[PDB]
């Protein structure tokens, strides 16, 4: 990804691409 | 909370890392 006006799924994808296979605590309702 | 910055404006790698596990 590239720095932009993220939200939701794109934000979850960005967090995964930054943090790696580790995972992260922000997972929203969809 | 993250949504107050990164759904309204830009999240970047160094800010996104703060929500890494």
């Amino acid at each position: 990804f590239v720095n932009q006006h993220l939200c939701g799924s794109h934000l979850v994808e960005a967090l995964y691409l930054v943090c790696g296979e580790r995972g992260h605590f922000y997972t929203p309702k969809t | 909370g993250i949504v107050e910055q990164c759904c309204t404006s830009i999240c970047s790698l160094y800010q996104l890392e703060n929500y890494c596990n």
